[PDB]
């Protein structure tokens, strides 16, 4: 998508069940795998609450220590939730979390206030959720739609700040 | 790239299965058979949002086999990228024509032909690797490939880009 | 299994020998050091966050 | 966008610790 | 602009996080240990930040100089403007550092630099002492 | 010997604005008492100089309306060095003053005219006047980390350690 | 009552402490307000909003005073004096904690080596999850279920319960789970009698 050429099927505007028009939602490594976790613990927990219906540990996969804990969770939860047939989604929540930029959530939103509070593009936001670049031409390069749309002094900022923000490990 | 679309499927429900617990045997059928799928029109079936939301319609007994069948709309995250996109991977495997790299659930080939001649590659190393002035690529070394085309059958697609211009390699 | 405790034990170690060499060199130079040379990094810019960050190591 | 904004936090009722003294000529 | 731009983002999600371990320690009853060291360790290393963000560009805050609107009315927010403006420190703070120098209490140079000695022969000593045993 | 802050200092003349009253024509006039008016800065040598002569966006709108700030530059212009000026002005009970130093560099080569340099900040509000940021941001973060630091030792103090459970309350 | 009165003093203490924090966001949102207003629209409060137009924070320029030995050496002085304070603190909350750590630690160590000298061993031994407290208690199994019987009534289930008044150990059976005292051996003992 050089020249934001999404197509019919990734339109800007989403039309939905409701019949309303809709921003297009793009998200970055570390929105996705934090939206496909919450919804693996809450399927989880739904067949938890269903197979009590028909006869606290929850707490401790969210807050993960490290990485590896973290990536050792993800294998039980991919156990106990998709059942090992399908090792696409394994391989794609790997690539997540090895190369998550961000773990926190609030690190995340504040990532994403940073980016879209300027009313870029969903595609460039996401990217630069996605990408961390050391100058802002580095960016500008690596994403032709930004050229010419946002000044080097912000792109430069944002990416600072960005890198700043950044969670030790 | 991940987005959020609308999407719809028609299901069989064989005839052993007519009984009050049908809207389950429907919910496991769904989750079993769409997620984690490819489509070319919509790329790779990352997920499927609100469960408990799941939207059904009524069923139309086929004349010909009994079968039930029934039509399934639902909201879900899907991965699919464009002509042009530039995406940060990892690399997979190295050898004498180029490289691969995994980017999500994909994998995007790039051509000796396609990076400038300051990357040369060095088969002694361990892993082999490409080797420049500044920018050094190898295995788990994250890669910035700009995506230059797309091929799609029924349960992949393959992509191949370039990284022939500047501010390509290692970040 | 077993080998995983074996790693764990292994971090366990060796974050106590970086811990306690971390705290040893942040009390033994708790005393500010100025140096007119620039070769020596050490900054103390903002009077009352440096009692800050020495309280930050004290409780981690 | 913006995920929250933040709540306010104001507090009049501190009474603040600015020292009066140089008020005699 | 931008180093102050960049104090903004950074202290408004310093204050953000600080909303939040404040609107999960209200409620009546405590979650469990881990959650609540795993906010303590995320908001305490974000103040770290904060401090080390600060002390970076002390030169660009340093610089501006403050100056109330043509625009701002004065007149009706002087309590407003007079709340921002006082900056003396909490007074239990302000005795808490006269009694932490009143234990405290060319000598006070030579003491310092037998600090100095002090300090090095230390860490030279436990750098011994590591290289000593091996660790991996 | 123990010294309030200059920044803080706040000087109150009931006297004065009782005799007087607030206005702009005697606000320099009343400044004139206050310690934060140095006795060295030329506007003083002007003053004795008025008095033997008779024994014997805004900065433009306060240019033009002035007539005695006219004769302020006409008698400031001559003298370089620390000198006291208006820097705006809104009635019944605003006013603020520029604190600069001024160095009429005359020397050849420099088209520009006198420097001019900032030295403090004057805020006159009401009867009462008024004189850094970063020590109030660092004050209210250290007096944050104080609390904090006294919660959480308290909280440390509420825990409670069993190895057969972890840590409760 | 104690609990309850520190958990107080902890909110109000954490309250005192982000109350002059907010004032910090409060100044500084203004300047990119100023230079952005849609980007800055959000900072602020709603009351702030209401107060002002935000134009407020502008830049400016001013110069760096001129140094001297007169207050470097006593701002580094000073602050190697709050340091050595807090490697004082820091020395006095390790030794509080660690002397917490000593005491626990061999109390633990004392109700541990009863409990390894209280026990004897054969047995079947396993963990079980306790139905109302939920958590992993030991079990021995006792009953004739293995050695041929039919009677299916009872599995000969015993838990074992660490006494806390006497230090000792007590067996606890899964059928009688309505007696709860220590009346126990008396209420629960019975007898074959043949009378002729």
């Amino acid at each position: 998508a050089a020249t934001l050429q999404l197509g019919q099927e990734f339109q800007l505007k989403q039309i939905n069940h409701q019949g309303e028009e809709e921003e297009l939602i793009a998200l970055n490594l570390s929105e996705a795998r934090l939206v496909i976790k919450e919804a693996l613990v809450e399927r989880r927990r739904a067949f938890k609450r269903s197979q009590k219906k028909h006869k606290a540990d929850d707490d401790d996969f969210m807050h993960s220590e490290t990485r590896e804990k973290e990536l050792e969770s993800i294998d039980v939860l991919l156990e106990q939730t998709t059942g090992g047939n399908n090792k696409d989604l394994k391989n794609t929540m790997q690539y997540l979390t090895n190369f998550s930029r961000f773990r926190d959530q609030e690190t995340v939103g504040a990532v994403i206030q940073l980016l879209k509070s300027t009313g870029l593009h969903p595609f460039e936001v996401a990217q630069l959720g996605s990408l961390a670049c050391d100058t802002a031409d580095e960016a500008k390069t690596l994403i032709p739609s930004l050229n010419n749309k946002i000044s080097d002094d912000e792109l430069e900022r944002i990416l600072k700040e960005l890198s700043n923000l950044e969670t030790l490990y | 790239m991940f987005f959020i679309k609308d999407l719809s499927l028609n299901i069989t429900l064989h005839p052993s299965f007519f009984g009050p617990r049908m809207k389950q045997y429907l919910k496991t059928k769904l989750l079993e058979e769409v997620e984690g799928s490819c489509t070319g029109k919509f790329g790779y079936i990352l997920c499927v949002l609100d469960y408990d939301n799941i939207d059904i319609q009524r069923g139309r007994i086929l004349p010909t086999d009994g079968s039930a069948e029934f039509n399934v709309k639902y909201r879900a995250v899907v991965f699919k990228p464009f002509k042009g996109e530039v995406v940060d991977g990892t690399v997979v495997s190295c050898s004498q024509h180029g490289f691969e790299v995994q980017v999500g659930p994909m994998k995007v080939f790039v051509t000796k032909h396609l990076m400038p001649q300051d990357l040369t590659f060095n088969a002694g190393s361990n892993p082999p690797s490409y080797q420049s002035s500044e920018d050094v690529i190898t295995i788990k070394s994250r890669i910035r490939v700009k995506i230059e085309g797309c091929i799609s059958q029924v349960s992949s697609i393959h992509a191949i880009g370039s990284i022939k211009e500047d501010y390509l390699g290692a970040i | 299994m077993s080998n995983q405790a074996l790693y764990e034990k292994l971090e366990q170690t060796r974050t106590i020998l970086s811990v306690k060499l971390a705290e040893l060199i942040n009390m033994t130079t708790i005393a500010d050091r100025n140096d007119d040379d620039e070769g020596s990094f050490a900054q103390e810019n903002s009077e009352l966050a440096v009692a800050t960050t020495s309280v930050m190591m004290v409780n981690n | 966008p913006s995920y929250s904004p933040t709540s306010p936090s104001y507090s009049p009722t501190s009474p603040s610790y600015s020292p009066t003294s140089p008020s005699y000529s | 602009g931008q180093a102050l731009d960049a104090v903004r983002m950074r202290l408004a999600q310093l204050t953000h996080s600080l909303r939040r371990i404040r609107d999960e320690m209200s409620k009546a009853e405590l979650p469990q240990w881990y959650t609540l060291q795993s906010q303590l360790n995320v908001t305490l290393s974000q103040l770290v930040s904060v401090t080390s963000t600060l002390q970076h560009f002390q030169e660009t805050l340093d610089s501006t100089v403050v100056y109330p609107l043509p625009k701002f009315p004065t007149t009706s927010h002087e309590s407003l403007v007079t709340t921002l403006l006082r900056k003396k420190n909490i007074p239990e703070v302000d005795e808490w550092m006269k009694y932490v120098r009143e234990t405290s209490g060319e000598e006070i140079e030579k003491l310092l630099q037998q600090d100095r000695e002090i300090t090095n022969w230390a860490r030279t000593t436990f750098r011994n002492e590591y290289g000593k045993h091996d660790f991996k | 010997m123990n010294v309030t802050p200059l920044d803080e200092l706040q000087w109150k003349s009931p006297e004065w604005i009782q005799v007087f009253g607030l206005r702009t024509e005697n606000v320099l006039d009343y400044f004139a008492e206050s310690p934060f008016f140095d006795k060295t800065s030329n506007n003083q040598v002007i003053k004795m100089q008025r008095q033997f002569s008779q024994l014997n966006p805004a900065r433009r709108q306060i240019l033009f309306k002035y007539p005695m700030y006219m004769q302020l530059e006409e008698e400031l212009m001559k003298l370089d060095g620390t000198e006291y000026v208006l820097s705006s002005v809104r009635e019944p009970d605003f006013w603020v003053i520029r604190k600069q130093r001024r160095t009429n560099n005359s020397g050849v080569g420099s088209a520009k005219g006198p420097e001019i340099i900032p030295l403090q900040d004057y805020y006159i509000i009401g009867a009462n006047i008024y004189q850094t940021i970063f020590k109030i941001v660092q004050s209210r973060l250290m007096s944050t980390s104080y609390h904090l630091n006294s919660t959480l030792e308290s909280l440390y103090d509420l825990i409670e350690f069993q190895p057969s459970q972890g840590v409760h309350y | 009552e104690q609990f309850v009165k520190r958990r107080r003093d902890m909110l109000e203490h954490i309250n005192l402490a982000m109350n002059e924090s907010s004032l910090a966001l409060e100044f500084v949102s203004l300047l990119l307000s100023s230079v952005k207003e849609s980007t800055g629209m959000s900072s602020m409060s709603p009351f702030l909003r209401k107060v002002v137009k935000p134009s407020s924070l502008n830049s400016d320029k001013i110069p760096y005073v001129a140094p001297t030995k007169k207050e470097y050496i006593e701002l580094d002085i000073l602050n190697k004096g709050w340091k050595l304070q807090s490697l004082n603190e820091s020395k006095d909350l390790l030794r509080a904690s660690f002397n917490k750590l000593s005491s626990i630690l061999q109390n633990e160590h004392d109700y541990w080596n009863k409990i390894m000298q209280s026990i004897s061993n054969k047995d079947v031994i396993f963990k079980i999850r306790d139905r109302t407290s939920g958590q992993k208690l030991l079990a021995i199994k006792y009953g004739y279920e293995d050695s041929g019987s039919t009677y299916k009534h009872d599995r000969g289930i015993a838990n074992i319960r660490n006494n806390i008044e006497s230090q000792n150990l007590d067996l606890i059976p899964h059928s009688s789970s309505v007696f709860k005292g220590t009346d126990f051996v008396h209420s629960v003992k019975k007898f074959l009698r043949v009378r002729i």
